């Protein structure tokens, strides 16, 4: 499931590059701020640069997620070994982040891609 | 320079002032000489206005809006503003037990308006 | 206080504190003010001339 | 395993770095919503749901850091 | 063999220090929300979209630096 | 022994880095619960509830951490 | 040996700059969450500064990653 | 035992470094309580009783800290 | 051994990364408050945030050249 | 001996890292004292009793960490 | 070699003061740009202030450089 | 000696890192110094003496940690 | 002595970690005073003489640590 998620973020950066590249050649370009200044083009860690840090960070939730079930190995040893019920209620909360992180995950991903497609018709 | 004046009279008026302490919103703020502009709202308490030496006037303001103009100028707009000297302490235990009874008790505004009322007779009662 | 959230604005919040500090103070010094905080004004909105029904608090 | 041995109980130890923005983020939570409820009227629910819900977002970086010096032990 | 054996313990150590910025940035986050909540009258929608969306990237640093200390461990 | 037991001295000082956040967390909770006390009029309860239940949380990072450093001791 | 041990150093340490990325991206939130309640930056606006303040303050993470991840 | 004194003494100094969260804490609280008596009038008691309720508790962090560098030096 | 002191070069001076990426959100917080108090939109406050974005970054850049100077030459 | 006379060193140089939190504190509590006295009118007693207090409280981190310090030397 | 390999070290270790010039930098700009818009801070007046307290921060990057550099 | 002479070396560093309390100190009590002389009236009296005594108990920090690396 | 040249270059690179407290205390006497200016009242005095008499004690610190790095 780690190798797998890796990929399948890999070829969703690779898209949204492409289809920002496709719409520059008929769209003009620019994309930069001009205040009467230099020094733009040295500064382009975004778009292209952009999507490979994008896909790293949201493709890494089902990698999180695996390591905090993955976790409970260490603290059953020690419960069988203060009451042990305290082990149960923090497990109940690590579950509940967890299943609410792929939303927000996938609401952050979507909203990375409303950017590009905006800037790319402005 | 200090333009305290009420709805009914004039308190100060004429500039001829120095210092002067009101009660505003925030905190206790305090009047000096060239002031900075700060158009603060006034709360229940007492506006004391020290005249040069220790000849001050305590005076018990209902609330209002504390201006100050750029040209080291005090506006202190009010509605009431009477001295510590005129109010009785039998006359005010009566106005705070009644609004402590009363609020909580019915609906509308009634249970609304005896809460602010309690909270203004607690301030003047406790600077005597 | 909280009034925002109901139909009290500026000018009703500065007259209920004026009304109450003037009752709580002494009872003998009382001469000519009973007068500003009672009024028998009424308010009657009309619509077209016609108006609906006088209220008066 | 001299060297491997030496370096798993310093690794526990410099892991628990973490704790102090875990820690921290515990009273920023708290602190604005102590500081909120007191401006009318922000008790029952509204401010109640995001108090709850918030601490348990800051409170994940303090878990997730601790197993890792538990499983170098 | 023994010295790449020892620097896998301690490369896991050092690589949680970013749990500083994730974990204080999820109450960061919660702290203005809840504050501007009581403010009238950002509540359904419009400051719930960005708060939610706003700690999915704030909580991204933590999940891309434990990638790397759990790859050397 | 040797490598094994210097490191076992080492661990318990560096793990006792994590009491800057739970020792500022406890001056964070009581600076807003000073300061909101003032507007009049939080007193019993409600603020007092929060104040005392948001230190039970700051200070359980300060308690698990020390326990880590006291069993690499003992 | 000596190379092939600091190859795992040289990825532990290069990723502290990631405290400075992940708090980035709360600081630009709490002030829009705040301003959006003042009425009425909602559509663009104050939404096109927050979404290019956010992309240019996480290139600071992504430059710092590629450090670790070419010698890991 | 050459190598258990180097790191006991050395344990002494990295667990003095968490003295920042403890000093910082006992002047966040007095600032708060400073500026807030200022704003009138909660001067005797009720707010001067939580400044030194909170300050205990913000000094808990720099005395537990403080017993386990002693222990590696005694 | 010049190899080995080589890689931790490049992990040591990336330290300095904090402060370019809290500089780039503390110029772009002071902009979008102070934009809602009308209004600072076109030019005047966006014209000062694009100029002042690059004094900040100018620190990120010099310190990145040093630690990617040390694994080439 | 070589061994204790190297650590001593190493011990007096780490132990004064803790003088960011006590120098600080001084210069929190005279911040707060200076702002505070301008806003009128405690100046003389009243207030002063818990600035002269609080300086005295926050010092003590610095003295008790100097004293450290200062035996391994 | 000890010497040739504590040089390298040196240039990473030095580099750890561009967090008080990075966010000097903005500090400056941040107070200058939340009160240019109370009216009017725009031409001269506060133009003066923010280029001279930029460069008095920036100096100590540029003095914290030359040592990394010069090993 | 060899290893008494790289441990005064390496104390002389570290001794210096304390400076960022005391640097920000002096700076503290100036920024609000500045702002509370702009609000009305303390200017030569009454903010004046707190700024000068208060500065001088910030500096003694930076004055006993400077001792420690000059004497190693 | 090979032991006493790694040392020297220890001792000025982290001997110079000092700077972020004098490089941000330039700035904060700055920030309060470029705010406080535009409202009451000029900057040509008053809190022109607090400026340019605070900085100059909040840059001690970054010359003092210089000349321990300079010396080793």
């Amino acid at each position: 499931i780690y190798i797998i998620g890796i990929s399948v973020s890999l070829w969703i950066g690779l898209t949204i590059l492409g289809l920002f590249l496709n719409k520059a050649v008929f769209f003009s370009l620019f994309v930069p701020s001009g205040t009467p200044l230099p020094l733009v083009p040295v500064l382009v860690l975004i778009e292209l640069l952009s999507y490979t840090a994008r896909a790293i960070s949201l493709g890494l939730r089902l990698a999180a997620n695996t390591l905090s079930g993955h976790l409970l190995m260490s603290i059953l040893g020690n419960l069988v070994k203060i009451f042990g019920l305290i082990p149960l209620a923090g497990i109940f909360a690590i579950v509940i982040l967890e299943f609410a992180i792929a939303c927000i995950q996938a609401y952050v991903f979507a909203i990375l891609t409303s950017s590009y497609l905006k800037d790319s018709i402005y | 320079k200090v333009s305290l004046v009420a709805p009914h009279q004039a308190i100060f008026t004429n500039k001829e002032v120095s210092q002067v302490n009101l009660p505003a919103s925030s905190g206790e703020m305090g009047v000096l000489a060239n002031h900075v502009p700060t158009v603060e709202e006034l709360a229940p308490g007492v506006v004391e206005v020290i005249e040069s030496s220790g000849t001050a006037s305590k005076y018990f303001v209902s609330g209002g809006f504390a201006s100050i103009l750029p040209g080291s100028k005090l506006s202190i707009s009010t509605v009431e503003a009477h001295p510590l000297d005129a109010f009785s302490s039998e006359n005010i235990k009566s106005l705070l037990a009644e609004a402590q009874k009363n609020a909580s008790s019915a609906d509308e505004t009634v249970a609304a308006e005896a809460a602010i009322e309690i909270e203004v007779l607690e301030a003047l009662q406790a600077a005597v | 206080s909280s009034w925002q959230k109901a139909g009290i604005s500026f000018n009703k919040y500065l007259a209920i504190a004026a009304r109450t500090v003037q009752r709580s103070l002494k009872n003998d010094l009382k001469v000519a003010a009973e007068k500003r905080y009672i009024s028998d004004a009424k308010v009657q909105k009309l619509e077209k001339v016609s108006t609906t029904d006088l209220a008066s608090n | 395993m001299q060297l491997v041995l030496a370096a798993k109980y310093i690794g526990a130890a410099i892991a628990t770095i973490g704790l102090t923005g875990a820690g921290i983020g515990i009273a920023i939570v708290f602190a604005a919503l102590i500081n909120g409820t007191s401006r009318n009227p922000s008790l029952r629910n509204t401010l109640f749901p995001f108090a709850i819900l918030g601490f348990a977002l800051s409170e994940a970086t303090g878990l997730f850091c601790l197993m890792i010096s538990f499983l170098l032990l």
